[PDB]
């Protein structure tokens, strides 16, 4: 019986069977409930929509996110999503498949303890295991050394790995991801008179960001050219037939990843924070860590982000060093792909957290075994 | 089946109308049968009287109803 | 392998004549009727005029009542849980849509007799019944999947005995693998206004085609 | 057994049995009293005529409407009409038939509380229920998503509904209907020399409107063609044999629906009242509301009113989207038909207002349940 | 207020009558300290009824609508809006600041504008804010009597300052730079 590889991030839930090369369920991680008054008889018995059906009824629903900043905050809703991805999206029996869960580094200790307790007690999974976002990304790249920059929807973190060995002291975590960029774009658009205030409208701004935003190779030059001409303008059509225009906001929303002071944060940019982590490593392994730079996650999908990323690192590192950046076209699903490889490994079949171990040790077994 | 449906009521109305349209033919046949018997009995006069009265009223009603389909 | 394929057809065709005792076979009968009235707008189906659509409205509505009876039996034997609550939610919608089809079709029938066909000469009066038909089918697809989940989840549970559960006569197909990347095309260059992606609505034929007999 | 369905409006009264397809009693909602001296002995005992019999004796009566602008103003005459339709029209005993009533939205609360009190105390019904007229129009249309434009004899209102959920904040009610068009026609007709001042003569003018009035596609262009030629003239014959002629007044009377300033009202036309109602809804459901635009009521029966509305909406809405108008041939009885669907429904049989609940709560029970 | 006034039978539809409703609001409306308690008391007795006289001489009576209209500030769902009330918005803003200044921001809560003149809004805001903040902190609300003209009073103070004359927008500055000068200088 094949294992289950579930990658439940802040924004989307990816699930599938171990050994495959693609997930089978990719739906938003939202739960919506009606906020209006039901008049037609028999149409109001349903009181909770999960996933794709919730997104198709944004007009009469309020959308909540069970996960924010990679930390689960609502547990009743999270159980609903897990039940939805086993019986509806995958249509399998949870009680006869070991399940592989994933978690981000430097999360609260009690977070994964509650994740394991729910899996064994409720879904009766025979076994389970918890992995790390950045570690699984290396498998998808087919390398054993390098530094991983995973930028998702709730958290951005770096993990340097050399010859299959980790350096926990050099791991950096930054709570600035795609969700923060959506809020900034929502506020910036008010300069032209466009206002979105509802939770349903926030999903419209997310669609605009993924279709019109890009990273500028040089920020100052683009600002000078933006005001002089109108060659950087683009138009987007709202669902109600209205058309909006965007000028310099196209390259301003993704640019705050390098200047977090725009949103008010004191943390350094992504280019600087990965440079600090490299110099926190030993001097012998820095020679190759400059190369083998792996980027993963949906936030790393902006056009020209790699070109800007390489230029900034070059200006910091000595001129003798060679700087390379790896950006696969499939990097949105890199975390899940590495999960399938690990779950189907021949030598990995001996550290699944079996149910018998859980009974004699309680939920605290994950800390001493799972990494 | 789940809820009352107009088709069943329509069928009931049609059946009732057909029954009413055949009972008058039965009444006319009964009148014809009791009229043409040369012999007469005491317990037959009242029946036959009520029968012509009912048939004559029914014929008057039919004649009045027929004109309503014109202008 | 030529001889092997014949066994699958025999097992599959064996359920098409179950006399409507199973939930899945009733839903398949439902969908075929709806496609006939859906194709009436294009005028390439068995139906030819408005009176054909009205006759089809009664047949799909009458089959709705039997679907309600079949679904409710499973819910009663199922212990209270999330699956049971979802199952009963759609059964409320089936009663409303089925009742609407009965009354509305009767109204369209009387109007045909009084004012003639020229009153309903335009096809506009036809989509009133067609809209309610596809509304009913969406609830029928949902209650089939909800009924299946409760059957498989509580197959061993007490109270499910002497019942025709889908868990013992049907199997689910594994969902298709998602594409790793959306391939770009050259048509987006011509369009100067970037629009949102159209939502993909599931087709009832495809939602029911994933069922396979044991 | 059978549950009565009574739809009492400003002009007409509709009643019948739930589950049928057409009402069994349609008579005017007027009560007349004699106004002339009676000289023949025994012929003056009757002092009040109700319904059709009052309409046949207009020459010696003063007709009055117990309901104006959708609000019941004479509770003594209203009980007369309710007694007429229960005994002289339907020939039923109210003691064994729950009844369903209708009432327009944004109506005073005291209207339905006193309506319920009469039903339980006077006629002694076992159960009852009060619904919204605009909601019942969607039941009869075989739909669950759309915006309903209901225009009767006293009030015109708009109610948007999406997936069986109402949006109360987007409901617009305008007190302009057929009775106001009749009054304007009498004033307009005086230009040609015709005078109708009696209440009995208002019924003559109402019949003139229903047989000769229409809505022009373009008002300004139609006025030009009215003066140049005499091809738009038609003649009507009064009951006493006199013949009148109507010129441009045929399309001037119904024009006040789109130009309420003719009567002096400051409000906007019905075309941009619906657009304002749509624009007050959520941006995501506006696509399904521009289509599925349902019209109901006897005031919407003028020739060309559907085509005129579509032209006016299309000029206001964005050109990318499509606007549809639904005008069923039987839209004069749409409200009653929806009531028959709701009352006979199986799932509705648990939300009647039983007489037991009225005992322990009084007339206020209707607000918490009927809505 | 115009929408919920039709429940009693009074209808105002024209723009001229919208000014009548505004005057009624400014004289009869107030903020309820506890919304649920006021609802129960309104149904129990008619002690909250007040009368108003229209220009034509008619007299209208208003019951529980006096405190329902200002309640939509704290419960925006009444008018169909989704965002949180003013009591919660002013608390979300505080949490978005750094922790070192939150103590001083919890105090010195200043109100301004005519909308904040409802009788009891100062007390109601304090009750709701304290229920969200930790019990250790203290909450103070400043409600000057002249807060309807606070915006103008500050403006006269700034323009008359002796160190402000160097940041005006001279006409010759606009002549060569155009209207875009207002963005970088004015704030
Ligand atoms: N083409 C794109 N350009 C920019 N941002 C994107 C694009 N596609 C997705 N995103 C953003 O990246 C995020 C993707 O989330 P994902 O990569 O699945 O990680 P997680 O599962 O942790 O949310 C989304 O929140 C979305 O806002
Ligand atoms: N064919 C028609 N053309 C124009 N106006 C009509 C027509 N039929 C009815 N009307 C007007 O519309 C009104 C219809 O009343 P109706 O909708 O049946 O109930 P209510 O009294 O609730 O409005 C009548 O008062 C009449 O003046
Ligand atoms: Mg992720
Ligand atoms: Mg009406």
């Amino acid at each position: 019986t094949t294992a289950l590889v579930c990658d439940n991030g802040s924004g989307l839930v990816k699930a599938g069977f171990a050994g495959d090369d693609a997930p089978r369920a990719v739906f938003p991680s939202i739960v919506g409930r009606p906020r209006h008054q039901g008049v037609m008889v028999g149409m109001g018995q349903k009181d909770s929509y999960v996933g794709d059906e919730a997104q198709s009824k944004r007009g009469i629903l309020t959308l909540k996110y069970p996960i924010e900043h990679g930390i689960i905050t609502n547990w009743d809703d999270m159980e609903k999503i897990w039940h939805h991805t086993f019986y509806n999206e995958l249509r399998v029996a949870p009680e006869e498949h070991p399940t592989l869960l994933t978690e981000a580094p430097l999360n609260p200790k009690a977070n994964r303890e509650k994740m394991t307790q729910i899996m064994f007690e409720t879904f009766n999974v025979p076994a389970m295991y918890v992995a790390i976002q950045a570690v699984l990304s290396l498998y998808a790249s087919g390398r054993t050394t390098g530094i991983v920059l995973d930028s998702g929807d709730g958290v951005t973190h770096n993990v340097p790995i050399y010859e299959g060995y980790a350096l926990p002291h050099a791991i950096m975590r930054l709570d600035l991801a795609g969700r923060d960029l959506t809020d900034y774009l929502m506020k910036i658009l008010t300069e032209r008179g466009y206002s979105f205030v509802t939770t349903a409208e926030r999903e419209i701004v997310r669609d605009i960001k993924e279709k019109l935003c890009y990273v500028a190779l040089d920020f100052e030059n683009e600002m000078a050219t933006a005001a002089s001409s109108s060659s950087l303008e683009k138009s987007y059509e709202l669902p109600d037939g209205q058309v909006i225009t965007i000028g310099n906001e196209r390259f301003r929303c993704p640019e705050t990843l390098f200047q977090p002071s725009f949103i008010g944060m004191e943390s350094a940019g992504i280019h600087e924070t990965t440079y600090n982590s490299i110099m926190k490593c030993d001097i012998d392994i820095r020679k190759d860590l400059y190369a083998n730079n792996v980027m993963s996650g949906g936030t790393t999908m902006y056009p020209g982000i790699a070109d800007r990323m390489q230029k900034e690192i070059t200006a910091l590192a000595p001129s003798t060093m060679k700087i390379k950046i790896i950006a696969p076209p499939e990097r949105k699903y890199s975390v899940w792909i590495g999960g399938s490889i690990l779950a189907s490994l021949s030598t990995f079949q001996q550290m699944w957290i079996t149910k018998q171990e859980y009974d004699e040790a309680g939920p605290s077994i994950v800390h001493r075994k799972c990494f | 089946s789940l809820s009352p449906d107009p088709w069943k009521r329509d069928a009931r109305e049609k059946l009732e109308k057909q029954q009413q349209m055949h009972i008058v033919d039965m009444l006319s046949k009964e009148i014809h049968e009791l009229q043409n018997k040369v012999d007469r009995t005491a317990e037959e006069s009242d029946r036959l009287r009520k029968l012509m009265l009912e048939w004559q009223f029914q014929k008057r009603l039919q004649e009045s109803k027929q004109k309503d389909e014109d202008d | 392998s030529f001889q092997e394929e014949k066994s699958k057809l025999d097992a599959e065709v064996s359920k098409w004549d179950d006399s409507g005792n199973d939930i899945i076979v009733l839903a398949k009968q439902m969908c075929m009727i709806m496609m006939e009235m859906t194709d009436f707008t294009r005028g390439k189906g068995p139906l030819k005029n408005t009176s054909d659509v009205i006759s089809a409205a009664k047949k799909i509505a009458e089959a709705g009542s039997r679907m309600d009876k079949l679904g409710r039996t499973i819910a009663d034997h199922c212990p209270d849980s999330a699956c049971k609550q979802d199952l009963l939610a759609y059964l409320q919608r089936i009663a409303l849509y089925c009742h609407q089809l009965n009354i509305c079709s009767k109204v369209k029938a009387e109007v045909q007799n009084l004012g003639g066909e020229l009153v309903v000469s335009g096809v506009d009066s036809a989509m009133s019944l067609i809209q309610a038909a596809k509304n009913l089918m969406n609830a029928v697809v949902q209650t089939v999947k909800a009924s299946y989940v409760a059957s498989t989840k509580y197959q061993k549970s007490q109270g499910m005995a002497s019942l025709n559960l889908p868990a013992v006569s049907w199997k689910m197909k594994a969902p298709e693998k998602k594409p790793l990347v959306k391939r770009e095309k050259q048509d987006e260059t011509q369009t100067k206004i970037k629009r949102a992606s159209q939502k993909k609505h599931v087709n009832p034929v495809q939602a029911l085609s994933e069922f396979k007999a044991m």
